[PDB]
RNA sequence: UUGACCUCAAAUCAGGUAGGACUACGCGCUGAACAAUAAGCGCAGGAAAAGAAAAUAACCAUGAUUCCCUCAGUAACGGUGAAGCGGGAAAAGCUCAAAUUUGAAAUCUGGCAACAUUUCUUUUGUUGUCCGAGUUGUAAUUUCAA
RNA sequence: AUUGGAUAUGCCAUAUAAAGCGCUUUCGAAGAGUCGAGUUGUUUGCAGCUCUAAAUGGGUGGUCAUCUAA
RNA sequence: AGAGCAUAGCUGUUGGGACCCGAAAGAUGGUGAACCAUCUAGUAGCUGGUUC
């Protein structure tokens, strides 16, 4: 019809096609290898997340969940966790407490200038008195406060 | 701590301060051309809390348009017309007098890389922003074609949407 | 033509004479210019970085915003306001803010004078707040130079219809 | 001026596809955000209960949330939304404490710098 | 089970809480450095041409005609008040002080 | 009572004064600042002692000619 | 010092912000026929009714005039005397603006109008007082400014289902024409002081 | 409330002075309380107040035209009437 | 005087950028017939615009915008003709101006030098130094939710 | 081959630093020829002209509720 | 001691270009009084035709 669209039509330049439409496929998963692994190729997401022991929304379905066979003084309180219905899901929870056992030391050392900082305060200072030591200007010479005098005595202890 | 002070010197227009300053700001203005670049701006204060920042790529430039379309988005569309690479940034209100109103307008150089790297400023480099004063996306502009949140703020109606099963 | 007393003070300005005292002990605050500063500090990176308690910097106070929240502070003891500001309206209030706070002031000649002491190209404003102890009864004379011959002369033309 | 509805079924497609690319991008993290529950501000659905926009700040606070960190482990903020009847902190509350019940947090890697 | 349940009712039973102050109501607070800004710039800037004639109005105490001045050139009472009750700060401080 | 009384200005029928001190009369005694002084007009500066810290960490690898090394080059 | 030439009667016509274009209309219509009416702004107060006494000082009328505009559909009156005096709420519906075709009657401008009023305002305590108070203000005083000496016009108030038919009503040479003022006028409620003060009298 | 007491009082303080004629007082009454029974009827309406009105007017008419200056607005008098020329002129029309 | 600072110019002074084209969708200005209508003019993107309440509401109150369904041919107007509500799709929040870093312009473009880096010898950076920008205010900080 | 977000792990980290929650006998800045009024055009807003403001204020709704413009 | 609601059809009616064809237009914008292009499916009680 157009100008544009019908001299390439009649011209001999091969149209520069793209062999993309895949109808039917699913966005591959990326991301978390576990739920990858488990992943079927072929179910939807709603599917999927039901199989593996995950909530795919925590808001309420807008319509009508599939049936596929015939299916016969609290403020202070605390949810005691929720057990995993699935190996699948033990296999992520797992993985949440090693990563977390990796990244235990969450202790900083001190480095020479505040190491010296703080003996040359506590030695005259005593190891109590942190807002006196906090009120001395000569020695404390960042004028640090006492909340962050304490930090750096519990730092240095290990 | 003076834009404070410069915020109330610049409430009062009429005041002797302002009227003696407005007959001789607009008397030296009009010897100038109708649209020439300044250096740092009549109201610094107003550059500053419409965007202005002293610094390199940041420009301004007073134009003055007659009396008698808004007169502001006037002077947005000639400046910004006049400066073909700058986009521009706001206008504000400088002075005025019996035969026309002199209006200032902030511009940024797209290109400088005190902008570009500028993590704040770099929205306008961005295309979609060529030449906002041309179609009606600056404070003016705005306001000039109704748009905000309000009760008092088209092809909706003739349309015939007929759904696939009616 | 007539003009606001708000701006005939500006053309009243400071004297030759006073004028050069005030920059003379101006000059011995002057604040450090970028080079030495990176060669100052330098010193101190290399003493940290081999191995290792200073006293405060005593300088002037520039800057127009610096400078009035010095003086609604009360900490300024002495504003220099340069009497060819570009938009007058930056320093129009400074009088009567400098007055109100009791903060003596002298308007001097010309801006690139006061950039100059500053390592700048022009300075709107200065103020000095502290002295060494050296100095301090060298200080007292020019404010009473100031109130002599900015407070005491003029005065009654401060409020005068200009032009 | 005339409009047809014949991309209907393409336009469902169109949108479960956009969710699925959405789930792989994010896999372990649900492809919906939590959302409370508010009422209907009229005489007519005041009696209702749905969803809101997101939980208000006294909300995150006595569930024991700090504000910041809400926003990441997808709890959403409402700054306009306040509550005036207890029964409306009470019943977002609760909504909060059984979401962090099921929720796994994964750690991430942190700098630890040799010195301090 | 993380589930939001909709419908019918949650509940009947009520209790108000006093809600606090929202910080965006606090807008209009006369803040006690801007009160001194506002007055200092006031003298400085003097006083507009008709504001002018308004105070001679009151020193000539045709005070009727002053709210009939303000209120032709403002636009409303209540503008028109709060200007002379601004005027007449200004005329009996400069009366006290001079 | 108003009398129905008609105004005579009814519709239907010094160029320079000197300048009026009234505000800054008298010396205000207080600042204006209420807030309360904070540490850093106390303490060394932090500013450079951020720089300081990067000068060293550039002095350390090389990264810049040390004092010694700029007066023997 | 409390005014110069004084005359007994004059209207302080004023209207709330939102008033549309029909209820302009009939603001013109009242600053027409009444020649001593005062147009005044707009209050940005819309319940701020009580610092009208302090308008009325100014402008110095006797009764004052206050046109609401509640929701844009609701056309509020308010009338009062301006020393304390019976502050009565009205509703006026069903306006007839010049621009409509119904009126074709010619009065003169500022005349004396001919104040007739039903026997049912004398019934009632209430309906007396506002009878009274529309003959005050209705009836242009001797001598008023920018008014004539000829009478052309009469206002006829009838009283039934509660509420008042007012008509404007063009003596000719008695083969009257109407001149156009037609509309339903209701009471509402009677205070005993200037927009303020105790409710005295609440229609149902 | 209706306080028939409150009310008589301030009518009677706020009276008006009705001892003047019925001329020089421009008020008049209704000659059968404007007896309108058909209210949606228009032409009923109408009727019933255009006798009152006339009756009305020509008391007040004739007691002007005895007392100096009649009630009545000759056409000599080029006075500007209530509506303007060009809305006479579209009165007329309509 | 020197020389600063301000303005004024020029240069084949280096580094740049603008124009025209397309126009289905989009944002403006403007416009008569037969209606923000065609047209005319102006400016853009892969979407454009809008957008985190100077927003509703009178409730057990809701909560950026946008689109869909309903509310509804309803209110209102005088046939024209909506908006809250509700239900869905989607969701994400934010940055400045107004604070004295004042115990230290801490900020940044450009020249030059090496170091790198690449859809790339075609890209994009860092370090060092020098010069400018900037104290008539560039960073950090804080945005009312505080 | 070209890239994307994650994981694993090596090296380097200028951290004397920077955050969240908490407690406050100390504080808390808030956008003007703008809002607003009269008036005139355009199609309620918008535009010109005439004037032109405030600081628990200002806008909008019903003495209250909500919101926080330029 | 409620009889509707929804879908499909038929005939009818009201709009929409409205069974088809035919009245000078007018307006906007252009080209060298003329001419061109669109708005336009501008307007009809009328004319001619409307199929086994």
């Amino acid at each position: 019809a157009n100008p544009r669209q019908r001299n390439k039509q009649r011209s001999g330049k091969p149209r520069l096609t793209r062999r993309n439409a895949n109808k039917k496929a699913k966005a591959k998963i990326y991301g978390n290898f576990v739920i990858q692994q488990n992943w079927d190729k072929h179910a939807t997401l709603r599917q999927n997340y039901a199989r593996l022991g995950l909530l795919a929304t925590p808001n309420y379905v807008t319509g009508g969940v599939e049936k596929l066979y015939p299916d016969p003084d609290v403020l202070d309180k605390e949810i005691s966790i929720a057990p995993a219905k699935t190996e699948v899901v033990r296999q992520l929870e797992e993985e949440a407490v090693k990563k977390a056992a990796r990244q235990s030391n969450k202790m900083l050392p001190l480095s020479a200038f505040e190491h010296a900082y703080i003996q040359r305060l506590i030695n005259k200072y005593g190891t109590e008195d942190f807002e006196s030591m906090a009120k001395d200007v000569k020695l404390n010479s960042k004028l640090f406060n006492g909340s962050k005098l304490k930090n750096l005595y519990i730092r240095m202890k290990a | 701590g003076a834009y404070k002070y410069l915020e109330e010197l610049a409430k009062k227009k009429q005041s002797d301060v302002n009227l003696f300053l407005s007959r001789v700001r607009a008397w030296e203005y009009r010897q100038m051309n109708v649209i020439h670049r300044a250096s740092r701006p009549s109201r610094p204060d107003k550059a500053r809390r419409l965007g202005y920042k002293a610094k390199q790529g940041y420009v301004i430039y007073r134009i003055r348009v007659r009396r008698g379309r808004s007169a502001r988005c006037t002077a947005e569309e000639r400046v910004g017309r006049y400066c073909s690479n700058l986009r521009v940034l706001n206008s504000y209100w400088v002075n005025q007098d019996a035969t026309y109103k002199f209006f200032e307008v902030i511009l940024v150089d797209p290109s400088h890389k005190a902008i570009r790297r500028d993590p704040r400023i770099n929205w306008i480099v961005n295309p979609v922003h060529k030449h906002r004063e041309s179609r009606g996306l600056t404070s003016i502009g705005k306001k000039s074609r109704g748009i905000g949140k309000g009760h008092r703020f088209w092809l909706r109606h003739n349309t015939l949407s007929l759904r696939r099963y009616r | 033509l007539k003009v606001p007393p708000a701006i005939a003070q500006f053309q009243k300005t400071l004297d030759k004479n006073t004028a050069t005292q005030v920059f003379k002990l101006l000059n011995k605050y002057r604040p450090e210019t970028a080079a030495e500063k990176k060669q100052r500090l330098v010193a101190e990176a290399e003493a940290v970085a081999n191995g290792k308690v200073s006293k405060k910097p005593y300088n002037v106070k520039y800057g127009l915003n610096h400078v009035v929240a010095l003086i609604e502070a009360k900490k300024a003891k002495l504003v220099l306001i340069a009497s060819d500001v570009d938009p007058i309206e930056l320093v129009v209030f400074l009088p009567a803010l400098c007055k109100k706070m009791g903060v003596p002031y002298a308007i001097v000649k010309n801006k690139a004078r006061l950039g100059t002491v500053i390592h700048q190209k022009t300075a709107a404003v200065l103020a000095v707040t502290e002295v060494r102890e050296e100095d301090k009864n060298e200080l007292a004379s020019i404010v009473s130079a100031v109130d002599a011959n900015f407070s005491a002369k003029y005065d009654e033309s401060r409020r005068k219809w200009g032009g | 001026y005339v409009k047809t509805w014949f991309n209907q079924p393409g336009r469902k497609l169109r949108r479960r596809q956009a969710r699925q690319t959405k789930a792989a991008k994010i896999a372990p993290r649900p492809v919906e955000a939590i959302r409370p529950a508010v009422k209907p501000p009229t005489i007519r659905y005041n009696m209702k209960v749905r969803a809101g926009r997101g939980f208000t700040l006294e909300e995150l606070k006595a569930a024991g949330v700090s504000r910041r960190v809400a926003s990441t482990i997808g709890i959403p903020v409402d700054h306009r939304r306040r509550n005036r009847s207890e029964e409306s902190l009470q019943r977002n509350v609760e909504r909060i404490k059984v979401y962090l019940a099921h929720l796994i947090v994964f750690p991430r890697k942190a700098g630890q710098p040799k010195k301090g | 089970a993380p589930g939001l349940v909709v419908g019918l009712n949650k509940g009947k039973t009520l209790t108000k809480r006093q809600l606090p102050e929202r910080p965006s109501r606090r807008k209009g607070h006369l803040s006690k450095r801007t009160a001194f800004v506002r007055s200092i710039v006031r003298e400085v800037a003097g006083f507009a041409p008709y504001e002018r004639r308004v105070m001679e109005l009151i020193r000539n105490s045709q005070d009727k005609r002053a709210r009939k001045l303000a209120k032709k050139r403002l636009g409303t009472l209540k503008r028109a008040k709060g200007k002379i009750e601004e005027l007449t700060s200004v005329i009996q401080s400069s009366r006290l002080a001079h | 009572e108003i009398d129905a009384g008609y105004s005579s200005d009814s519709s239907t029928e010094d160029p320079y004064p000197d300048y009026d001190d009234f505000f800054t009369n008298t010396v205000r005694e207080t600042p204006l600042s209420s807030a309360p002084e904070p540490k850093r007009r106390f303490a060394p500066s932090k500013h450079e002692q951020k720089r300081i810290l990067q000068l060293a960490y550039a002095i350390r690898k090389g990264r810049i000619l040390t004092s010694e090394q700029r007066a023997e080059r | 010092s409390a005014g110069f030439v004084p005359i007994k009667q004059k209207v302080l016509v004023l209207s709330s912000r939102g008033v549309t274009y029909r209820q302009r209309h009939l603001l013109n219509d009242l600053v027409s026929m009444m020649p001593h009416s005062k147009k005044d702004s707009k209050l940005d107060s819309k319940d701020r009714l009580y610092q009208l006494n302090e308008l009325a000082e100014l402008y110095n009328c006797n009764n004052i005039f206050f046109f609401e505009s509640r929701r844009r559909e609701d056309l509020y009156l308010h009338i009062a005397r301006a020393p304390n005096g019976p502050t009565v709420k009205f509703h006026v519906e069903n306006l007839h603006t010049m621009d409509e075709l119904n009126m074709t009657g010619n009065a003169l401008k500022g005349s004396r109008p001919i104040l007739s009023f039903d026997k049912t305002f004398d019934t009632a305590p209430h309906l007396k007082v506002v009878k009274e108070l529309l003959q005050q203000t209705f009836g242009i005083p001797k001598g008023a400014r920018r008014s004539k000496p000829f009478i052309d016009r009469v206002c006829t108030l009838t009283i039934a289902d509660g509420k008042i038919w007012f008509r404007n009503y063009e003596i000719r040479e008695v083969t009257l024409i109407e001149i156009g003022p037609r509309f339903v006028m209701t009471i509402i409620n009677i205070l005993e002081g200037s927009f303020g003060g105790p409710v005295i009298y609440k229609n149902d | 409330i209706n306080n028939t007491v409150a009310l008589e009082n301030i009518y009677e303080r706020i009276k008006y002075p009705d001892d003047i004629s019925f001329v020089e007082n421009q008020a008049v009454t209704t000659k059968e309380p404007i007896i309108i029974e058909n209210v949606e009827d228009d032409l009923a309406r109408e009727l019933a107040f255009y006798k009152q009105g006339v009756s009305s007017v020509k008391a007040a008419f004739a007691k002007l035209r005895e007392a100096n200056v009649l009630i009545s607005r000759p056409h000599d008098y080029f006075a500007e009437m209530l509506k303007s020329d060009d809305h006479m002129e579209k009165v007329r029309q309509e």
